[PDB]
């Protein structure tokens, strides 16, 4: 099975602050043909199922704020949120479509406070 | 006198990528092309062989159906005497071709919101295709004097490129399902009639 | 709107067996690849297995940790997805979900998505082994 | 004789975007690939990104990730590049380059460079 | 990204003297992706060597590439007034590379 890993395990972010999530695959998800990276990002809140934000990590799905954008290629990628809002607090997951389905361990994004 | 299973060709749920276009033999059955011609479902129904309705009175030893998906602007390339990326590297008809080319607008089926990248066409080849040649090699295309090491980077490219098929595409960029009906008269009794 | 309904969860004794099921929504079920995903409390998402649409071989595949103990099938006349689990372990305790996730790239579904999206998940059901 | 011709000089404000064109002539464009490089005066060459003309495929240096987009239009036989979120540090001469391509094969290095385009941010 | 470095950063030679320029990769990849370019003030860079050894069309015989693995060089058998210039090396790689070295300059002594 292909294994995705993520870092940091969690990140405290103040409101309005830019934040990123890194990840690395055990192998490239690039298919050569089509020049596409088969990586998606999902958002999950407690008590709820995860939902898709980006399918190739290059494009947003409908209803997704423009603040969200993916980046990178091959085995290594980063998700960027241009500015975090309270509504965006969630556990974020990578998903691979290169073979079968794989999920990463996920990353927690929370609001920084004293 | 079984009816020919045209639905297996024209109603197919999936179509092959044009670089690896599908081929199926039609034989030993009763054909009806008038149902296709008069369906008015087709954006194009053009014959380079016997005219679309005159052919209904003729019998053939066989008919072949070549199935693939291309952009609407590329449909013109599916003809004898043509050039361009599809005509030279993906699918070619002979100058002596006899038969018909039928196009159908698949934008409601083959397109995907994020783009349908499952339909591939060949971008590079060492030389132009022979008529009805089917080149399905995935070997990295070499350019220049330096031998390619099999790794993409410079003067080494994957031979295939995806179509960006999306619902918002203009008609020339919308996908069309194309079926080419090739007809043959072999030194044999006819097996296909209508 | 699109809504999946999940059932069949509950407490199971170790070494026992359980049948889970999920009802299809208004989107065409038969033409969409389906998969099962599970999440233990305090843990990240884990893929369980997948079943292909009728146009394909209809074959299935499973994550290595669950392979040979799990079976996936569907009833097209009822448009219902099923998972059978055998020889359940305490390790298998999780909330199980039915989803369309990852299918859009490989399925035959066109642009005409009923909500503008292809990504659908159930609320899932809890399975406990103890 | 192969040549590349670039668009002339332009001055931009910080926070704005700039576009630079590079027109092909004298060789087969479709078999070629175009590289973009910039150089501040007195400084070393810095790679920005490149495009394969036949496929439209691109790659970028991490420094320019999502700041630079490279496109081409074969009907105009021209490569294009755009740079966004301009800073005063982005002042440089920008160059396009490509291998010579015959109908049969291409050169294995960037033998032809354009005259360069001056871009100033202030 | 692979880092290329060059040495000496500056050289001072008289015309007619032999000159050697050198560079070092942070890691070895292949000689097939190496090229050297010459630049004069006010002018675009020009290709001299590609494939780490092949001469570009119109290049004089005195120019030749050399070296292997991590360490590559560019040599001039004897300097001409035309040869006093800033030189750069580039590594194409498998893409996601194409980095340039720090550059080197040859001054007239
Ligand atoms: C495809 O199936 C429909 C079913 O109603 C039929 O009307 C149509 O003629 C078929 N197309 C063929 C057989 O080419």
């Amino acid at each position: 099975d292909i294994v995705m890993t993520q870092s940091p395990d969690s990140l405290a972010v103040s409101l309005g602050e830019r934040a990123t999530i890194n990840c690395k695959s055990s192998q490239s998800v690039l298919y050569s043909s089509n020049n596409k990276n088969y990586l998606a990002w999902y958002q999950q809140k407690p008590g709820q199922p995860p939902k898709l934000l980006m399918y190739w990590a290059s494009t947003r799905e409908s209803g997704v704020p423009d603040r969200f954008s993916g980046s990178g290629s091959g085995a290594e990628f980063t998700l960027t949120i241009s500015s975090l809002q309270a509504e965006d607090v969630a556990i974020y997951y990578c998903q691979q479509y290169y073979s079968t389905l794989t999920f990463g361990g996920g990353t927690k994004v929370e609001i920084k406070r004293t | 006198t079984n009816l020919c299973p045209f639905g297996e060709v024209f109603n197919a749920t999936r179509f092959a990528s044009v670089y690896a276009w599908n081929r199926k033999r039609i034989s030993n059955c009763v054909a009806d092309y008038s149902v296709l011609y008069n369906s008015a479902s087709f954006s194009t129904f053009k014959c380079y062989g016997v005219s679309p309705t005159k052919l209904n009175d003729l019998c053939f030893t066989n008919v072949y159906a070549d199935s693939f998906v291309i952009r609407g602007d590329e449909v013109r390339q599916i003809a004898p005497g043509q050039t361009g990326k599809i005509a030279d590297y993906n699918y070619k008809l002979p100058d002596d071709f006899t038969g018909c080319v039928i196009a159908w607008n698949s934008n409601n089926l083959d397109s995907k919101v994020g783009g349908n990248y499952n339909y591939l066409y060949r971008l590079f080849r060492k030389s132009n295709l022979k008529p009805f040649e089917r080149d399905i090699s995935t070997e990295i295309y070499q350019a220049g004097s330096t031998p390619c090491n099999g790794v993409e980077g410079f003067n080494c490219y994957f031979p295939l490129q995806s179509y960006g098929f999306q619902p918002t595409n203009g008609v020339g960029y919308q996908p069309y399902r194309v079926v080419v009906l090739s007809f043959e008269l072999l030194h044999a009794p006819a097996t296909v009639c209508g | 709107e699109v809504q999946l309904v999940e059932s069949g969860g509950g407490l199971v004794k170790p070494g026992g067996s359980l049948r889970l099921s999920c009802a299809a929504s208004g989107f065409t079920f038969r033409d969409v690849w389906m998969s099962w995903v599970r999440q233990a409390p305090g843990k990240g998402l884990e893929w369980v297995g997948r079943i292909k649409s009728k146009i394909d071989g209809g074959t299935t595949d499973y994550a290595a940790p669950v392979k040979g103990r799990f079976t996936i099938s569907r009833d097209d006349s009822k448009n219902t997805l099923y998972l059978q689990m055998n020889s359940l372990k305490t390790e298998d305790t999780a909330v199980y979900y039915c989803t369309t996730a990852g299918s859009y790239y490989y399925d035959t579904v066109g642009p005409g998505l009923p909500e503008g999206k292809f990504d659908y998940w159930g609320q899932g059901t809890l399975v406990t082994v103890s």
